[PDB]
C-alpha cells in the first residue's frame, strides 16, 4: 500500500519515553572538558559530539559533528551549544529532520530556544518530501516553527518547484497539522464547452469554534466578468445550515442572445436547517431561489443540476411528545420551464394527531388538516380545507396468523373563491360549499409454513407465507372539487396493499378489490436469509369511479384480474448481488416497467455493475400530462442500459468509467472517465462529460456538452492519505449508487 | 411435506426490551416499537435497577435522492431513494452485536403538477419506514444462533 | 482469515535466509533493501529498512498448487523461482547466511514459535 510504502521515511523514537518535567532529571556522562564521543542522556533529549566542554549559569559547548534527538526533532552540525537555564542550543550549519511525522530542511545558522518550539533559520528551506527526491521548496530568509497549534511561519519567501521560482509576496504560511487556519486555498482549471475557461480561488475563514466562511471568486472568460460566490457554514443548538449566495455583476452572452432587457444579473440563495432542539421541537428549512430560469443549464453548482423541473421553497415547525404532534408548514414552488406556469402553492397547513392505545382490546387515533391554496396568476380557484379523520383497529395475533380488522370515517368541506373564469369557460360548474363523508372497511391476514430441505442444500430452511386483504369506499361524486393536489400512484409489489389510489386529500377513487400475493424465503443454517420472491395479483369486483375519469386506455375494461407485480433479491455473496421487479397491466396489454441489477464490490475501490430500465409508450400515454403524448422527446418512453467500473492500477493510480446506451434509438446520455495519480507529495485528477442538455426546435436534434476538469494539491504535511475515487464517481448527471 | 411454525419470531431470550436512542420521538423508533409490541415483547424503556435483559440501541438514518433516468432532451424521469439504519444489539455480559437495513423505492416526476408530487413523497418516506423497522427485526433470530456458540 | 490458513511445510530450495542485494526498483529509490525470514515450516518474517524497521509476521500455505504467503493483513504473496531465486512482488533475493543487525533484534523481540535454521 502507498501509505505502509511511505511510512518507513519518517524515523521514529524507539527509547523509552518519559512524560513531566525535564528539569530535575538525572546526568550521564561518557567520554570540565571530555574528549572522544561524549554522550549525554537527559530525559528525551540526547546530543553527541566528539567534543564537550561545560562551563558552570550552566553551558555546555559541544564541537565536531554535534548531534541531536529531542522527542519531536533531529539536529545536525560541527558546532554546537547548550545552556540548562532556558533549554536552549545553538547548532550551526548542517541539516535538520523531523521525526514522527515528514518533513526536511537545511539552514546555514540554526536556533532551538527552548522557550516553546520556535526554531530560527537564516538562509533555509522546508520542504516536505522524503530525503533523495527534489520537487518543491518553500525557500525563505527566516523560518520559526511554532508548535502549540499547528502554525508555521516564512518570510520573504520563494515557492520553487525544482531549481526555479514561481512566486513570492514574502510573508506565507504553510499550516502543518491537522488544526484549522485561516488563508487561502488552491485553484482549478476547466474547459467546458459553454464557456471557453474556468477559474477559481478560495478563501478560508475560521471565526470561531463553529463557523465558517468560503468567499470564492470566479472567471467565467466567455461572459467576461468574474462572479463572486459567497458561502457560510454554522452549527448550534439546532442542526447545521449551509447557506450560500452567488452574485454575479453582469454578462455579454446573455445581452446578446437575449436582449432588450434593464439588466443582465444573476443570483442564488441555499439553505438547508435540519435540527432537533431540547427532544421535543423539531426545525427544518430548504429554502431555494435562483434569478432566470436558465441558471442551471448554464455555469454549474453542486446544490443543483441540469436534470430538474421545479425549485423547492418549504418550511417547518414541529411538536412531538410521545402521543402527539402539531405542524405550520409553507410549501410554494417556482417552475423553470417556460411553457406553463400554473403551479399552485400550499399556505400555512396544520397536522395534528393522537395515539391512545389501549381501549379495550381496540385501538385508537384522530387526524386533521387546515390549508389554504392560492394560486399564481390572478384568475385560478384559491380554497380551503378542513380534514378529519376517526379510526379503530382490532389486532389479534398467534404463532402463524394474525387479523387486523379496520374501520374509519372521514369527512372535509372545501369553500371555494375566485370562480368567474373557469365557470365561465368549461362546462362543468364549480359550487362554493362541498361536504363529504366516506366510511371505510379493511381485512387482513397471514400465515407461515416451514420445511427443512433435505435436496442440495442440508440444514437450510424454506419459508412460504399466503396474504389476503378486501376493501369497501363508497361512490361519491366529487366533478365539483378542483384537483389540488391529487396525483395517479404506482403499484410495486409492496404498494399492493394500500387504501389509496391517489396520493393527497382531494380524490379518493371507489374500492371493492380482493388482493393476494404470497412470498417464499430460504435460510441459512445460521438464521441469513439470501432469496426473497414475490408475486400478487389484484380482483375489481368493480371499478373506481371517482367522478372524473379522464383517462384514455387502450381496452377499457372494469372488472377482471388487472394488476400484477414481481420481485426477487440474490445473495450469492458477500461480494455479488442481485436484484429486479416487474409490474403488468391487463388494461395497457404491454409491461409497465421493469428493472434489474448486478454488482461486485470487493472493496471501496474495484467494483463493477450493470442495470436496465423500461417504461412503455402507453405508460407516458396514460399518466403523463396530455402534451407529452404528441412531442418527439418524450413519447418512446425509456430503456436505458447502463455500465460502471473501477479498478486499481499497480499501487498509485486509479481509472473510473461510466457509460449509459439508450436502445429505442440509438444514442448516448453519459460519458465519464478520470484517472488520478497519488504521489508522496502531491495528487493529480482529470476528467470528463458528455452530458445531455436541451432540445433544439428547429431540425429536432439534441445538444451535447464536453468538459475537462484539472486539479492538483500539497500532500504529506496533513493525514488525508486515500485515493480520490467516491469523490469523483458521484459528478455525472446519473450519480452511482450501491445496490449490494 | 410441510409443517407451521412451532418457534416464535422474537427468540425466547429477549421476551424483555429495553430501547434505546438519540431521538425517541421521531418515526422510526415509532415504528419500530410498535413493531415490537406487535410480536408480544415488553418494552421497559427508561434504563432501570434490573440487569438481565437485552438491549437495542438504534444509530444513524440516511435518505438519498437522486436520478435514475433521462427523457430524449436531458430533463429527469424516474427518482430514487434509499434509507440506511444501523443497530448493535448487546446482551448482556457478551460482547454487542450488529446489524442494518436497506430499502430501494422510486416513482416517476411530473413538472407541471409539483405540490400533488410533494404530497406523494411523504407517503413515500412514511411507508418506508415501515419496512427498515422490520429488516431489523428479522434478523434478530441470527444474533441469538451467533450467541449460542 | 489467518488463523484458519493451514501451514504448509515449505521445499528445501525454499528455506534459507533470503537477503536482496541492490536497488529493487520498488522501495523509494536511493538505497532501500526488502528482506525475508522463512523458516523451514514456513513462518514467515518481511523485514525492510531505509531509514526506521517495520516487520510483519506470517505462514507459507499452499494456494491453486502455488505457495503463497499470507501475511497478517491478508496479503496475497506468490512465490515463483527462477534459478537460485525466489519471487514475489517487486523483489528478487539470493541465498544470504546472515540477515541485517537491525532486523535480527527485531525478530529477537518478537521470536517465531518455530526453531529458526
Amino acid at each position: 500500500d502507498l501509505a505502509s510504502q511511505c511510512m518507513l521515511g519518517v524515523p521514529s523514537y524507539d527509547r523509552p519515553l518519559v512524560q513531566g518535567d525535564t528539569n530535575d532529571l538525572p546526568v550521564t556522562i561518557n567520554a570540565a572538558v571530555f574528549t572522544g564521543s561524549v554522550d549525554i542522556m537527559q530525559g528525551n533529549s540526547r546530543l553527541q559530539a566528539d567534543e564537550v566542554q561545560l562551563h558552570q549559569v550552566r553551558t555546555v559547548d559541544a564541537l565536531g559533528n554535534v548531534h541531536y534527538d529531542d522527542n519531536q526533532v533531529i539536529l545536525k552540525g560541527p558546532k554546537g551549544w547548550a545552556n540548562l537555564n532556558t533549554k536552549d542550543t545553538n547548532v550551526w550549519e548542517g541539516d535538520y529532520q523531523m521525526v514522527g511525522r515528514q518533513g526536511r530542511g537545511k539552514a546555514d545558522l540554526m536556533k532551538q530556544r527552548g522557550e516553546n518550539r520556535y526554531t530560527i533559520l537564516d538562509n533555509g528551506s522546508f520542504t516536505s518530501c522524503l530525503p533523495g527526491s527534489d520537487t518543491w521548496s518553500v525557500v525563505g530568509s527566516e523560518i520559526i516553527h511554532d508548535r502549540e497549534e499547528q502554525v508555521a511561519e516564512i518570510w520573504n519567501a520563494r515557492f520553487k518547484v525544482g531549481p526555479v521560482p514561481i512566486f513570492y509576496s514574502p510573508y506565507l504560511q504553510l499550516p502543518v497539522g491537522d488544526k484549522r487556519r485561516s488563508g487561502f486555498l488552491i485553484p482549478n482549471a476547466k474547459y467546458t464547452t459553454t464557456n471557453y475557461f474556468e477559474f477559481y480561488l478560495p478563501y478560508y475563514w475560521n471565526i470561531a469554534p463553529n463557523m465558517d466562511a468560503t468567499i470564492t471568486p470566479h472567471y467565467m472568460h466567455r461572459r467576461g466578468n468574474i462572479m463572486w460566490e459567497n458561502e457560510f457554514r454554522y452549527l448550534s443548538q439546532a442542526g447545521a445550515g449551509l447557506m450560500e449566495l452567488d452574485y454575479l455583476p453582469s454578462d455579454k452572452v446573455y445581452e446578446d442572445e437575449h436582449p432588450n432587457d434593464d439588466s443582465s444579473r444573476r443570483w442564488l440563495f441555499y439553505w438547508n436547517h435540519s435540527g432537533v432542539m431540547d427532544q421535543v421541537w423539531r426545525f427544518n428549512v430548504d429554502y431555494t431561489k435562483v434569478s432566470d430560469p436558465s441558471y442551471f443549464n448554464d455555469f454549474d453548482n453542486k446544490y443543483g443540476s441540469s436534470t430538474d423541473g421545479y425549485a423547492t421553497q418549504k418550511f417547518s415547525v414541529g411538536y412531538a411528545v410521545q402521543n402527539f404532534n402539531a405542524t405550520v408548514s409553507t410549501k410554494q414552488f417556482q417552475v423553470f420551464s417556460e411553457q406553463n406556469t400554473s403551479s399552485y402553492s400550499a399556505e400555512p397547513q396544520l397536522d395534528v394527531n393522537y395515539y391512545q392505545n389501549d381501549v379495550g382490546p381496540f385501538d385508537t387515533r384522530i387526524y386533521g388538516q387546515a390549508v389554504h391554496f392560492v394560486n399564481t396568476r390572478d384568475d385560478m380557484p384559491e380554497a380551503t380545507r378542513v380534514h378529519l379523520e376517526p379510526t379503530i383497529n382490532l389486532p389479534l395475533s398467534n404463532n402463524w396468523g394474525s387479523i387486523n380488522t379496520e374501520a374509519k370515517l372521514l369527512a372535509t368541506h372545501y369553500q371555494q373563491t375566485n370562480l368567474d373564469w373557469y365557470n365561465s369557460r368549461n362546462t362543468t360548474k364549480l359550487d362554493e360549499s362541498v361536504n363529504r363523508v366516506m366510511p371505510q372497511f379493511k381485512v387482513d391476514g397471514k400465515m407461515v409454513f416451514e420445511r427443512d430441505m433435505e435436496m442440495l442444500a442440508p440444514g437450510y430452511t424454506q419459508t412460504l407465507e399466503p396474504r389476503a386483504q378486501y376493501l369497501y369506499v363508497p361512490y361519491r361524486d366529487q366533478s365539483d372539487i378542483y384537483n389540488y393536489d391529487s396525483s395517479l400512484l404506482q403499484s410495486d409489489y409492496s404498494g399492493l396493499f394500500r387504501d389509496r389510489t391517489y396520493g393527497g386529500l382531494d380524490r379518493i377513487a371507489s374500492a371493492n378489490q380482493v388482493t393476494t400475493g404470497v412470498t417464499s424465503r430460504i435460510y441459512d443454517d445460521a438464521a441469513v436469509e439470501r432469496f426473497n420472491i414475490s408475486v400478487g395479483q389484484i380482483y375489481y369486483f368493480t371499478e373506481s369511479r371517482t367522478g372524473d375519469d379522464n383517462i384514455t386506455w387502450e381496452n377499457d375494461d372494469k372488472t377482471g384480474s388487472l394488476v400484477w407485480a414481481g420481485d426477487t433479491y440474490w445473495r450469492i455473496s458477500e461480494r455479488w448481488g442481485l436484484r429486479g421487479g416487474i409490474q403488468y397491466d391487463t388494461r395497457l396489454d404491454n409491461v409497465a416497467t421493469s428493472n434489474s441489477s448486478i454488482e461486485y464490490r470487493r472493496d471501496e475501490d474495484r467494483l463493477v455493475q450493470l442495470n436496465y430500465r423500461y417504461a412503455s409508450p402507453e405508460y407516458i400515454q396514460a399518466t403523463l400530462p396530455k402534451y407529452y403524448s404528441t412531442a418527439e422527446q418524450y413519447k418512446n418512453g425509456i430503456s436505458q442500459v447502463g455500465a460502471v467500473a473501477s479498478w486499481p492500477i499497480a499501487d498509485r493510480w486509479s481509472i473510473v468509467g461510466a457509460y449509459y446506451y439508450d436502445t429505442n434509438a440509438n444514442k448516448q446520455a453519459d460519458s465519464m472517465l478520470g484517472v488520478q495519480y497519488s504521489s508522496c507529495c502531491y495528487a493529480i485528477r482529470v476528467g470528463y462529460e458528455r452530458k445531455l442538455n436541451g432540445w433544439d426546435n428547429d431540425k429536432q436534434h439534441a445538444v451535447y456538452d464536453n468538459a475537462i476538469g484539472f486539479n492538483i494539491e500539497l500532500r504529506g504535511l496533513s493525514s488525508n492519505y486515500g485515493l480520490g475515487t467516491q469523490e469523483m464517481l458521484r459528478s455525472n448527471i446519473l450519480p452511482y449508487q450501491n445496490t449490494l | 411435506g410441510w409443517h407451521l411454525r412451532d418457534t416464535t419470531q422474537v427468540p425466547s431470550t429477549m421476551k424483555v426490551m429495553i430501547l434505546d436512542s438519540g431521538d425517541p420521538n421521531g418515526p422510526l423508533s415509532r415504528a419500530v416499537r410498535n413493531q415490537l409490541r406487535l410480536n408480544g415483547v415488553e418494552l421497559l424503556d427508561k434504563e432501570t435497577t434490573r440487569k438481565d435483559v437485552p438491549s437495542l440501541r438504534l444509530g444513524k438514518v440516511s435518505i438519498a435522492k437522486d436520478t435514475a433516468s433521462v427523457f430524449r432532451n436531458g430533463q429527469t424521469a424516474e427518482y430514487q431513494m434509499i434509507m440506511t439504519v444501523n443497530a448493535t444489539v448487546l446482551i448482556p455480559g457478551r460482547d454487542i452485536y450488529p446489524i442494518s437495513a436497506k430499502v430501494f423505492r422510486s416513482f416517476f416526476d411530473n413538472p407541471q403538477m409539483a405540490l400533488a408530487k410533494d404530497n406523494e413523497q411523504d407517503m413515500i418516506v412514511k411507508e418506508m419506514y415501515d419496512r427498515a423497522a422490520e429488516q431489523l427485526i428479522r434478523k434478530l433470530p441470527s444474533i441469538r444462533a451467533a450467541d449460542i456458540a | 482469515n489467518y488463523n484458519n490458513v493451514v501451514k504448509t511445510p515449505a521445499p528445501d530450495w525454499l528455506a534459507g535466509y533470503w537477503q536482496t542485494k541492490g536497488p529493487q526498483r520498488a522501495l523509494v529509490s536511493p538505497e532501500a533493501i526488502g528482506s525475508l525470514i522463512v523458516t523451514k515450516e514456513g513462518d514467515t518474517l518481511d523485514c525492510r529498512q531505509w531509514q526506521r524497521v517495520i516487520a510483519v509476521p506470517g505462514k507459507l500455505t499452499l494456494m491453486s498448487d502455488d505457495l503463497t504467503n499470507v501475511t497478517v493483513k491478508r496479503e496475497l504473496y506468490e512465490v515463483e523461482r527462477d534459478g537460485n531465486t525466489i519471487e514475489y512482488d517487486g523483489m528478487t533475493m539470493e541465498r544470504v547466511d546472515r540477515p541485517t543487525a537491525e532486523c535480527a533484534a527485531a525478530l529477537d523481540k518478537a521470536p517465531l514459535p518455530t526453531p529458526l535454521p
